[PDB]
């Protein structure tokens, strides 16, 4: 997502919804990455999810993760979550 | 600039094709069939030049398989024959005693030679040995 | 090569002569000009072996026109071989003698033909029957001089029904080229005798014993009834051509039968099954069967009126059968099977054959025009097909709607609204003109007719002559009907069609329209926007004169093309 | 009235030619190939061509086109019948119809062509009779050709007298995409292989509806054969008079009669198929096969062809019974079943991939065709009653026959 | 993963087209199955097999994304296969080449000199109107480098972009400046081609590109002097490809200037005599030099030498030489028209030659050489050639005869007679578009109408299957019925016209089956106009018009209804709108 | 055959 | 045995109809 563009947030949400309205991509779990986590205008990990209504994705395993492009914090947690969602073993 | 080049056999089968114009596939397929019919319906003393749809289609077959081209009506005609002869010599030298069998099986090499020699309908290298060295260097890279 | 072959063929060992003959036969088959050694193979002709004489005869026949001069060294061999006790050798000699197309050889061949004409051997008589016709084809006057017609006529009066059939075929061939002077026709006794051998003739002999009756004409109902009583059993023959010949003979004989008797109904009921069974023949015979049904359907349409399901095209049917199936269905289209025809045509519009799609659209239009009880269904089907967004389908449907509106436009005002926004970007000249004509003629239910004509007025000077004329007519009609919103459009059309328009007919039409507009615009309503009379539909039924002669020509090339037998032969 | 019976090839070479009248130049064949190429590339190709005033009417064989030139208004049906008889003779003499025999059997091919037709009129076409005067490995012609009986050579003697019959059924079904059956015709075919001594005069008797009505037994199960086409051996006058089927069977296997009647009964196999074709994503094949035939009969080798996408790839088959194979050569789902008991119901759920990029041209919807072959099952209910084997010498024949039910034009229109 | 050689050998075993299709599909199914699994090891073989099948005439649209994936790969064979697939199965109308811009940009800065070459070649061969808009920035970067193997590719890419984008040539002017000193022949040839393309594109760079004329002249002189070289020496000709480009550049430059023409005069004079034309290379070089000289304002002596060379080449028995000479003569038609008349016999002899191209060139030269003095003499030769012309050359000859007659017709009677003869002899060869031109020509002439009308009536009663002749005759009758029959109101003495056969001919044409619905309209218009022009046989065409109002043609039905309404309700106003149409050019 | 022959025979 | 149904013996005539 691009939380730094308010005028493009609606377009990004519409694009995500159109891409989420396909009958071929069903096994692909949702992976929301909060990019551009360096400006004070960026929202939290729940305001963006509430605006996009990620909870209204039936049969979709979504997970929001805030990653800082300049530093790199939160990338490892997102990778671990993706690995846990893909593999269902020890 | 050469609009297209089509290596076709005497039986009508095409062994090579390279068109420099963005045309539809059905249109391209019809054009190829019409060219094969016109060339296949011509004698041995037709001057090896045909003005098909305002395009000087020149044909010069050195074997059972013939060759064809499509140059705009703004350049010389013998230049196309010289370019065809140079390409045939380069193809013979790169492979070694080039024959019909090596063309169907080695069409990938012929396409690479054509790409390294003629680009966009225009020529890329006037010499005959520098192109061979460049092709050998590209192939030896793995 | 050639020298070695000649040396081998000029040897005394038969083991080399047979091989040389085989090589000579194979070289000619392989496409080799072996006519140069014609005089060299002539020496090795009179041989006791029968496997070698046939090859020599075949080479001589195939090498007869090329070297007529060298062919004079074979008459003695034919004369000597025309008396061998073995019937096979005599038959081969008789067959090879007539095959030689030499003018200086056929003169001396009359004596062997006369000797073999009354031969006891049936194979020899059968061969001589064809040889007489072959000789008469080359020299017509020679056959008359030799007096073979009298001998040919008595052959029908003899046993060996295969020989009788061969003689009948030869007599028919001779009479066909004859100018009809001294016809070989016979009284009912000869017909009865031929019928008595018709149940004994072979598969090919039946067609010969059936074509002769195709020229005779009965004079009473009793003779016709008796002839039909024997022609009926021919409907159960495995040969698809024998069934066709029997059907043609029955149709010809039905021209003298009386419908008041019960024989006409029985003949009609016993022939539908034969045509139905013919529809299940080989794919090549399918075109011939369809042509025969079409040629018979215009004469007696009460026979196959209930046969509609068997006219449905199959998925594996050939293109030449698929095209004829639509025509057969259209010729048999009625109100009883209108729904079935519409359903079959709808499935034919989902195919990939562009010619097949155009034929299906034309058949649907013809069915809608022929029957007015299913016009609404046809219009709905056309609208649904147009809604599928098919370029060829849309182009065909435009012409179909244009044709339907011209015939029954009284209650076609509820379809113009859907056709108003119909992807008018189609560039087909046969569809743009139809759409323009429909808009101009039906410019009452379309509230934006003036706005739609603007897109077609951009290139009216370079669109086409028919398109330009249709646009000029539509603009004039719109101006006459509604001159408030089309006041400037008429002036613009007059200026573009009379000033920058170089079409002679188009220029004349524009000048006439301008003169009518400037003379009396009120009279233009009764002059141009007048009620045209009923449009006479193009009748697909052939003329009764050609159909009567077409009935006699059944199963020949004159029936498939539906053309006269004298308008196609050369 | 053919002018020259020739044999062509797949490259335009005339394998064999045999002119019968000479009214057409031998060089006219060279224009047949270009004319055929022009006709096929414009949708106007036909088996009967036209080179000026010369017509080229011919059929297509396995590897050759049997073209026969003509100039006058000849009977095209006669030419087609001659071509069919020649094809049958070639099949009877040579086990294969390909170029390997045309260039190898020229010694006997020329003799067969010369003997078959003279001046454009065929005179002898019986392969069994023709095998006695023209051989590839000559005495006087047999009297059978001159005699009226030209389909049964006299003097045939066998140790036993066995006549094997074959009542082969042909189930043709034309089911529209709406779910209704349009063309449902059954074409009977009694093919017998007679092996007897002498010249027997078989007197075949079945349970015909017309025969039962004439006798007065029009109340039991009688086949209502709309069309009955007997062989050349069957006497037409006897059948027309009182439905008497009397004919002398030939020596070997041949088609005696070919029944053809419509059927108003429910289909033996009911195929409920669905297509869940996602747009460029995937597709589903909810195909259900319901056997409406009797449970006592088993349809050997059930093969219901299901036309899948031409560009389908990565296929998966979730079926119930029978092997499911995807054949890319034919571009269809071959639902192959070895044994299908009557009343059985096999359910299949297909699932295949599809490229993201759309195709350039439409592909059409070929109809689903089943290949069921149920032995010992007569759908029309026709049962053979008697076969009067009469011989002058006098012998006790042992007639035999079997009933085979298969699929004919058993196609099903798709959605 | 079967190899390409094995697939080719298996395909060679296919005899029938239907069996070959099944065999190709057998491999296509496996290729699709391997591509759906995202195979990365044996992708080159599958790509080669798919390219071979597509070249065989089989559909391969499904093999589009796999080429994009292989293009952005790291292996060299995979990259080459992807580039070949993009060049072959990819085009501007594919709609899938938009994503290849990123791959091209990524490969445009690669360290390898071969991957970048493949990417540049792909862009040159399949450049689109939008990829060049986002690729022009990187193309100029590679054009200013010193890589000889890359300079030729950069020049070709820039030329392809300028051809695709004519508005982007302004970004190439500061990149090709001072680039004529390249030692390599390929770089010089690419620079010359780029300069010629820029000059032919816009004339704004002609002034800036006309200053380096001396550098090109010196380069050409040095190449001519260096007659021996290992490379570029074919049949004793040094750099024929570069020489042809130099000659084309010199012909395209100074075509309307005197300093530029005079600067290159010495080089043209030296090359016009110091060149060996024994081989085809020399003949091509001579033809190019002659073409450059004819299109440039050179000296008078150069023209005599060019005329002599053309005359010597025209007598050459070689068909290619004859075709080249005919093309040169046609090009130098207006320029030096007086000196071209000396080969009239040679041009006429070319019409009887057995070469389709040679015959067409001779016919074109004869048509373009028609003057205001040789028209009468050349008319008989043109008419004889048309009667003995090829089935596809009859329509062209008929159109050329009319075009020549309309331009420099010696007189109106002669032009009309020639047009009538062409119409009566052309038949099914005259194009329908020439009918409006003939009608306009007939309407413009107001002095000869009776003679043309009588000829049209005589030629129309014989045959009616000629659509253009019939349309012309119908229009002539409709426009001049007052002159065909004079004083024929009632019964008179027996003349050629009787006022009855004219209406019968129109009725037969309307009812004739050899009508395209266009001559029928002209006949109907003539019948309608014959109501005021002809007053002897009146009230007779009205019945036909009423009976013709129920015709199957919608336009024909409308025209019949309109004529009948005027004839039955506006009998007095019919003559009020039947005036002669105006005559324009 | 006619295919194994060289193009220019050099 | 034989695929397509076992062959069965046929009668000589309609014994029930004389």
């Amino acid at each position: 997502v691009d939380s730094n563009d308010r005028e493009r947030v609606n377009e990004a949400r519409e694009e995500l919804m159109r891409m989420l309205a396909e009958d071929e991509l069903r096994d692909a779990v949702l992976l929301v990455f909060a990019n551009k986590q360096d400006l004070p205008n960026a929202m939290n990990a729940a305001e963006i999810t509430d605006k996009l209504g990620l909870h209204s994705l039936r049969h979709r395993n979504w997970y929001i993760q805030a990653t800082c492009a300049t530093s790199g914090d939160g990338l490892y947690e997102g990778l671990d979550w993706l690995s846990n969602q893909l593999r269902n073993q020890k | 600039m050469i609009h297209f080049i089509l290596l076709f056999s005497r039986q009508g089968k095409l062994r090579l094709q390279k068109w420099y114009i963005t045309l539809p596939d059905k249109e391209r397929k019809k054009i190829t069939r019409e060219i094969v019919q016109i060339i296949l319906s011509r004698g041995h003393r037709t001057s090896s030049f045909v003005d098909w749809k305002e395009l000087k289609l020149v044909y010069k077959r050195y074997a059972s398989l013939y060759f064809c081209c499509a140059i705009e009506n703004q350049d010389n005609e013998l230049l196309t024959l010289e370019i065809v002869h140079r390409y045939v010599e380069l193809l013979d030298k790169y492979f070694g005693n080039v024959c019909e069998l090596d063309i169907i099986f080695n069409f990938e090499k012929a396409y690479f030679i054509l790409d390294e020699f003629i680009i966009g309908g225009e020529i890329q290298e006037t010499s005959k040995k520098i192109a061979v060295k460049a092709i050998e260097d590209s192939d030896m890279l793995q | 090569e050639i020298f070695e072959l000649k040396a081998e063929l000029n040897s005394d060992k038969k083991e080399k002569k047979k091989e040389a003959v085989k090589k000579v036969i194979a070289s000619m088959t392989v496409g080799k000009d072996v006519s140069a050694l014609f005089p060299d193979v002539v020496n090795c002709m009179q041989t006791d072996n029968l496997e070698l004489k046939k090859l020599v005869y075949l080479y001589l026949m195939n090498y007869a026109k090329s070297q007529p001069d060298m062919a004079i060294m074979a008459v003695n061999t034919f004369v000597k071989d025309c008396e061998d006790p073995n019937p096979l050798i005599r038959a081969l000699a008789v067959r090879t003698m007539g095959c030689i197309r030499v003018d200086k050889i056929t003169e001396y061949l009359c004596e062997p033909l006369r000797k073999c004409l009354k031969d006891e051997d049936p194979y020899v008589r059968k061969t001589a029957a064809v040889c007489v016709a072959k000789l008469h084809d080359i020299n017509a006057q020679l056959v008359e001089d030799q007096g073979f017609l009298d001998t040919l006529k008595d052959l029908i009066s003899d046993s060996n029904p295969m020989v009788v059939a061969n003689a009948v075929a030869a007599l028919s061939e001779i009479a066909e080229s004859h100018p009809s002077s001294n016809l070989l026709d016979l009284n009912p006794q000869s017909i009865n005798k031929l019928l008595t051998a018709l149940n004994e003739c072979t598969e090919w002999g039946q067609i010969f014993i059936l074509d002769c009756l195709a020229n005779y004409m009965p004079k009473d109902d009793r003779e016709a009834q008796s002839i039909c009583e024997r022609v009926t059993p021919r409907l159960s023959h495995a040969n698809s051509a024998v069934v066709l010949s029997a059907v043609k003979v029955l149709m010809k004989f039905m021209e003298m039968l009386s419908k008041d008797l019960d024989y006409y109904g029985t003949l009609l009921k016993k022939l539908a099954p034969p045509l139905v069974t013919l529809l299940s023949a080989e794919p090549e015979l399918q075109y011939v069967a369809l042509r025969n049904i079409n040629l018979i359907v215009q004469k007696r349409p009460e026979i196959l009126k209930h046969e509609m399901k068997v006219f449905f095209v199959k998925y594996n049917d050939p293109i030449y059968v698929k095209l004829e199936k639509l025509d057969i269905m259209i010729r048999l289209a009625s109100q009883a099977n209108i729904a079935q025809v519409l359903a079959e045509l709808r499935e034919y519009a989902t195919e990939v054959d562009v010619d097949f799609v155009r034929k299906a659209v034309r058949a649907i239009g013809r069915c809608a025009i022929k029957v007015e009880q299913s016009a609404e269904r046809c219009v709905s089907t056309l609208l649904d097909l147009i809604q599928t967004k098919v370029n060829y389908v849309v182009q065909e449907a435009i012409v179909v709607i244009k044709d339907i509106f011209r015939k029954y436009p009284n209650k076609y005002e509820s379809v113009i609204a859907t056709l108003c926004e119909n992807l008018d970007s189609l560039d087909e000249p046969e569809a743009r003109a139809a759409m323009i004509w429909i808009v101009g003629e039906y410019a009452e239910r379309i509230d934006n007719a003036d706005e739609l004509l603007e897109s077609f007025l951009e290139g009216f000077h370079d669109k086409s002559t028919q398109v330009q004329l249709q646009l000029l007519t539509a603009i004039v009609k719109l101006f006459l009907k509604k001159p408030t919103e089309t006041q400037e459009l008429v002036q613009q059309v007059l200026s573009l069609a009379t000033q920058d328009s170089d079409n002679p007919d188009l220029r004349d039409r524009g000048y006439i329209y301008w003169r009518l507009l400037s003379t009396d615009p009120v009279a233009a309503k009764e002059v141009v926007l007048a009620e045209k009379p009923l449009i006479s539909e193009e009748t697909d039924l052939i003329e009764p004169t050609l159909l009567d002669e077409l009935i006699c020509y059944i199963g020949t090339l004159a029936s498939v093309y539906h053309k006269p037998p004298s308008a196609f032969v050369e | 009235s053919a002018s020259a019976v020739y044999v062509l090839d797949l490259k335009g070479k005339v394998l064999i030619c045999r002119n019968y009248r000479g009214d057409v130049d031998m060089s006219e064949v060279e224009h047949f190939m270009p004319i055929l190429m022009e006709k096929e590339e414009e949708g106007m190709l036909s088996p009967i061509l036209a080179h000026g005033g010369v017509r080229f009417m011919w059929i297509k064989h396995n590897n050759l086109y049997l073209v026969a030139t003509s100039k006058k208004n000849a009977c095209v049906s006669l030419v087609f019948s001659f071509l069919y008889k020649v094809v049958q003779v070639f099949s009877e003499y040579f086990k294969e119809l390909e170029e390997e025999s045309i260039r190898d059997n020229f010694v006997i091919i020329y003799e067969l062509l010369d003997e078959l037709m003279d001046f454009g009129y065929p005179q002898t076409t019986d392969s069994k009779i023709l095998q006695e005067y023209i051989t590839q490995e000559a005495p006087r012609p047999p009297a059978t050709v001159t005699n009226a009986v030209s389909w049964r050579s006299e003097g045939i003697k066998y140790r036993k007298n066995e006549v094997f019959l074959d009542v082969i059924e042909a189930v043709n079904l034309l089911v529209s995409a709406n779910g209704n059956v349009l063309r449902s015709e059954i074409v009977g075919s009694i093919k017998m292989r007679v092996f007897l001594s002498g010249m027997p005069e078989l007197r075949l008797g079945l349970n015909d509806k017309v025969l039962f009505d004439n006798t007065g037994r029009g109340k039991s199960k009688s086949v209502e054969l709309e069309d009955v086409k007997f062989h050349q051996c069957v006497r037409l006058s006897r059948f027309e008079n009182d439905r008497t089927i009397s004919f002398i069977p030939p020596d070997g296997e041949f088609e005696l009669m070919s029944y053809r009647l419509n059927t108003h009964v429910k289909p033996l196999i009911w195929i409920e198929s669905v297509i869940e074709k996602h747009s460029h994503s995937r597709i589903e094949y909810m195909v259900k096969a319901k056997s409406q035939f009797k449970r006592r009969s088993t349809a050997n080798n059930v093969e219901i062809h299901i036309p899948v996408p031409n560009d389908a790839d990565s296929p998966k088959f979730k079926t119930t019974v029978g092997s499911v194979k995807w054949v890319p050569e034919n571009s269809e789902i071959v639902w192959s079943v070895k044994s299908f008991p009557g009343g059985k119901e096999y359910l299949m759920r297909a699932h295949f991939g599809l490229p993201s990029v759309e195709a350039e041209d439409k592909e059409g919807k070929p109809p689903i065709s089943v290949k069921f072959e149920i032995p010992y099952f007569t759908t029309s209910g026709i049962q053979v009653r008697y076969l009067k084997i009469i011989e002058k010498s006098g012998y006790q024949a042992l007639p035999w026959v079997r009933y085979i039910t298969q699929n004919g034009d058993y196609q099903l229109r798709t959605q | 993963p079967i190899r390409l050689r094995e697939l080719i050998r298996t395909i060679r075993t296919a005899r029938t087209q239907a069996e070959e299709r099944e065999m190709i599909q057998k491999e296509c199914a496996a290729i699709r199955s391997s591509f759906r699994e995202e195979d990365n090891t044996y992708r080159c073989r599958n790509v080669a097999k798919l390219l071979y099948m597509h070249m065989l005439g089989y559909p391969a649209h499904f093999g589009q994304l796999e080429c994009l994936k292989l293009i952005a790969s790291q292996k060299f064979t995979d990259k080459r296969i992807g580039y070949l697939g993009a060049m072959l199965l990819l085009d501007e109308r594919q709609d899938v080449h938009l994503l290849m811009t990123n791959c091209i940009k990524n490969d445009l800065n690669h360290s390898t000199q071969f991957v970048q070459g493949l990417a540049l070649c792909t862009l040159g061969c399949m450049g689109s109107s939008e990829m060049c808009r986002d690729l022009a920035g990187e193309v100029e970067k590679l054009l200013k480098t010193s890589n000889s193997y890359l300079r030729k590719k950069a020049a070709l890419c820039a030329v392809h972009v300028i051809r695709k984008v004519p508005e982007l040539m302004e970004m190439f002017l500061p990149a090709t400046k001072n680039l004529l000193n390249e030692k390599n022949h390929g770089v010089l040839h690419t620079s010359v081609v780029l300069l010629t393309e820029m000059c032919e594109r816009s004339p704004d760079m002609l002034a800036h590109f006309r200053k380096l004329v001396p550098q090109l002249v010196r380069i050409l002189k040095n190449l001519i002097m260096s007659g021996y070289s290992p490379e570029h020496d074919v049949s004793g000709i040094s750099d024929p490809f570069l020489q042809v480009r130099i000659l084309r550049l010199l012909r395209i430059l100074g075509r309307n200037d005197d300093d530029s023409s005079e600067a290159m005069n010495d080089i043209l004079a030296q090359v016009a005599t110091n060149t060996e034309t024994s081989k085809n290379v020399g003949n091509a070089i001579l033809y190019e030099t002659v073409l450059t000289i004819m299109d440039i304002k050179s000296e008078s002596g150069l023209r005599v030498l060019a005329i002599n060379i053309l005359g010597r080449f025209l007598l050459n028995n070689d068909k290619n030489i004859r075709y080249v000479a005919l093309t040169s003569l046609l090009k130098t038609v207006q320029t030096d028209h007086n000196a071209v008349q000396r080969h009239r016999s040679t041009i006429v002899d070319c019409l009887k030659d057995l070469d389709v191209s040679i015959k067409r060139r001779a016919m074109e030269l004869s048509f373009a050489l028609v003057n205001g003095n040789n028209i009468r003499g050349m008319m008989k030769e043109l008419l004889y050639f048309l009667d003995s012309c090829e089935p596809e050359f009859k329509a062209d000859c008929a159109s050329g005869i009319f075009l020549a007659a309309e331009k420099y017709a010696p007189s109106k009677r002669w032009h009309i007679d020639t047009i009538m003869r062409v119409l009566t002899t052309a038949g099914s060869y005259v194009r329908d578009d020439a009918v409006p031109n003939l009608i306009q020509l007939i309407t413009n002439s107001v002095e000869m109408h009776a003679y043309t009308v009588q000829r049209l009536y005589k030629a129309i009663l014989g045959d009616y299957s000629q659509q253009p002749l019939v349309q012309v005759a119908a229009w002539c009758i409709g426009e001049y019925g007052d002159l065909l029959v004079s004083g024929q109101c009632e019964e008179e003495e027996p003349i050629q016209v009787t006022e009855d056969e004219v209406l019968d001919i129109l009725e037969s044409v309307l009812i004739s089956n050899m009508s395209t619905s266009v001559t029928r309209g002209y006949a109907l218009t003539a019948i309608m106009k014959l109501s005021t022009r002809f007053t002897c046989t009146v009230n007779r065409i009205k019945k036909v018009v009423s009976i013709y109002g129920s015709s199957i043609d919608v336009e024909l039905q409308q025209r019949a209804v309109e004529y009948n309404a005027l004839f039955k309700k506006y009998d007095h106003m019919r003559s009020a709108l039947l005036e002669r149409m105006p005559v324009m050019e | 055959k006619g295919e194994n022959t060289s193009l220019l025979h050099p | 045995d034989r695929k397509g149904g076992s062959y069965s013996q046929a009668a000589g005539s309609d014994s029930a109809q004389s």
